[PDB]
């Protein structure tokens, strides 16, 4: 089980390596390495503006990295940005996103941003329905097909969670929901088996 | 839907927490990762670590601090004490510190407030008012509540969101270790000037008080004695709430 973080930015991600690495305990021969080149079976796409870490994943030469990944079966998680950055374009206007999975990014249509806090996430299947930990202003848009989870912020709702295939993309933070993450990150990691 | 917060508040100094803590489950009384690490195995929303260390050390103390608290715990947190310029929050957000609380320092240099928030975003911003009746009108209260400022409250805390802060710590200074309930009018006070996030402080002593807090107006209420010297149960103090109609986070 070879797991990489794409450690290139922007944001904290080491928050994201220690609460990866927490979760894998209970794991046989695992591995995390930070990445920023070629060498995975889950790959991991983190971040916290779409126009940067869209612009260090081409300074990176990472664009093909993680192409030849879904093209191979295997497991590619977008954790915020991230997760944005799964989709072909976001209102970073414009620019072009990964167009792994079809669909844009969109500002959220509250008068109260950023969504920030403890919101409710309800998946359709796997994952653990509870509360995990938000904080952004633009929102996925796509088809019901990608849909994985939803949450509602000032009578809106959303794709917390989304997924194709063996894409996959959350919208909050794992490694800063308590015991909930970490059982959520259990998951995607007994997934990609 | 946004759930209401339920937040713990460690006073730590030197990195120790103060007058430890009745959890002879732990391994230490006064650990504030772990004491930390704890509250959010038991339900705690976010924590506040409030650091009082004598200003030789507390530059280097509180970045220790919070280089151990990021490096253990999964629930976001606050740090805050004595930070005066960008310089000293900058380091410490970069420490791993989800949040900064600046108070002394924001009403006397209110460009701080904007200064973090261009850098690390609004997100990022948290000010500290500490607020008491002075002839019938809520003043503002610098210097850990020994100065009054002449500011009143209701312009504070409109100006605080202008300067672009993200989040609005309250503490009445009138109730602060009381045990007796949150200082509601405060709160309610409060409520219309501003669309920001309010955290409840000072008064808690038991789980009515934070109902009552909640229909006040405040978006979360924060506490530390009831919680360290096991006065109130996290998980119950929730299913209360839950109970009485308040939307928080149960697992």
């Amino acid at each position: 089980m070879r797991i990489g973080i794409i450690s290139v930015g922007p944001g904290n991600i080491m928050n994201l390596y220690r609460g990866v690495k927490r979760a894998s305990e209970n794991f046989e021969d695992v591995s995390i390495e930070l990445v920023e080149s070629p060498r995975y079976d889950l790959l991991f796409i983190p971040g916290v503006h779409f126009g940067e870490g869209m612009r260090r994943l081409r300074e990176n030469d990472l664009i093909d990295f993680v192409r030849k990944h879904v093209e191979d079966e295997r497991y590619v998680v977008g954790v915020c940005l991230g997760m944005q950055l799964l989709f072909e374009e976001s209102e970073a206007p414009g620019v072009k996103g990964l167009s792994l999975i079809e669909g844009n990014v969109v500002k959220l249509r509250s008068r109260r941003l950023p969504h920030m806090g403890w919101n409710e996430v309800i998946f359709k299947d796997t994952f653990p329905n509870g509360y995990y930990a938000f904080v952004h202003t633009y929102r996925a848009v796509c088809e019901e097909e990608h849909v994985l989870g939803t949450t509602e912020y000032d009578g809106e709702i959303f794709p917390s969670a989304v997924r194709k295939g063996r894409i996959l993309g959350f919208q909050f933070h794992p490694e800063a929901s308590s015991k909930i993450g970490r059982k959520l990150l259990e998951k995607v990691i007994e997934c990609s088996l | 839907m946004l759930a209401k917060r339920i937040i713990a508040c460690l006073d730590v100094k030197d990195g120790r927490v103060v007058k430890g803590t009745n959890f002879e489950n732990l391994r230490d009384s006064g650990d504030p990762v772990e004491l930390g690490k704890f509250y959010s195995e038991i339900g705690i929303d976010e924590l506040v670590f409030l650091d009082i260390t004598a200003s030789v050390e507390k530059r280097k103390t509180m970045l220790e601090l919070v280089e151990k608290v990021a490096e253990q715990i999964d629930i976001p947190f606050t740090v805050g004490g004595g930070i005066h310029d960008f310089e000293t929050a900058s380091e410490l957000i970069l420490r791993g510190a989800d949040k900064v609380s600046i108070n002394t320092a924001a009403v006397e240099n209110p460009s701080l407030i904007t200064q973090i928030a261009q850098t690390f975003g609004s997100q990022a911003v948290v000010v500290a008012i500490d607020a008491k009746r002075v002839d019938g009108e809520f003043m503002v209260f610098t210097y850990s509540g020994k100065k009054n400022t002449g500011i009143l409250l209701r312009d504070w805390v409109v100006e605080v969101e202008k300067r672009g802060a993200g989040e609005i710590l309250l503490t009445s200074i009138d109730r602060d270790g009381t045990k007796s309930g949150y200082d509601t009018e405060m709160i309610r006070f409060v409520r219309p000037l501003t669309t920001l996030p309010i955290i409840a402080s000072g008064g808690a002593g038991k789980m009515e008080h934070f109902l009552e807090a909640f229909l006040a107006g405040a978006d979360a209420a924060l506490a530390a004695s009831v919680f360290h010297f096991r006065e109130i149960d996290v998980r119950e103090l929730k299913e209360y709430l839950k109970k009485h109609g308040v939307n928080v986070r149960l697992e």
